[PDB]
């Protein structure tokens, strides 16, 4: 008859599917170059994560140019966007603590943050 | 008895040199 | 490296963000029109969420045999919410759009009502 359903695993299992698509450049509308490094992925999941890239692809407006100060820093910066895991180093946390404040992503703010304080 | 309209895809290439000053 | 971050509820973030994507028509390159009633979609959720778009996305470039847009709307609300509501009303409708799109996690759900 009638019943709803939840499937709490769902959630984690399309952003899997959504990082192997971008590990190998599956539906990938967008494409960063930086220094010879190039970076794959979808511009939905960067405005999902980004409030930067939102009001770049969805407003298209009142936005400041693209700036990435490291490409390690965007590496990690995307690679929390599809595994929702940060791998940070003392001598990493800095770079990827510049990409994120650009790109005005304050959770992996407050990861940085931690773990300067909660060496 | 149904249609799936799929826009092309264009994709948006951002070239940028890093500014590790 | 010396530490690892993880966010439980970044995955839960991300898919109401492109829920609220879809639900505006915003970054959206899919259109499903049936029966008059308009469904925005993104192909990468899509493909993410069904074997049968994900062969139709990565590897060819259309009509669909979907009976109803009420069975592919509680199917499309499936992809972007987690969750899945059936009634008397609808379980076939949605079990005929679950077979096609071939997602046997929701074919069993209304297999067993």
């Amino acid at each position: 008859s009638m019943a709803s359903m939840d499937f709490p695993q769902h959630s984690q299992h399309v952003l899997e599917q959504l990082n192997q698509q971008r590990q190998l450049g599956l539906l990938c509308d967008c494409t960063f170059v930086v220094d010879g490094v190039h970076f794959k992925a979808h511009k939905a999941v960067l405005a999902a994560c980004s409030e930067y890239f939102k009001m770049l692809f969805v407003d298209q407006k009142d936005v400041v140019h693209l700036d990435i100060s490291n490409a390690a820093g965007l590496g990690q910066v995307l690679e929390f966007m599809y595994t929702a895991k940060l791998s940070l180093s003392p001598e990493n946390v800095d770079d990827v603590l510049a990409v994120a404040t650009f790109l005005q992503m304050q959770d992996i703010i407050t990861a940085c943050h931690a773990l300067k304080s909660l060496a | 008895h149904a249609v799936l309209v799929l826009q092309p895809a264009v994709e948006a290439f951002f070239l940028v040199h890093a500014t590790e000053r």
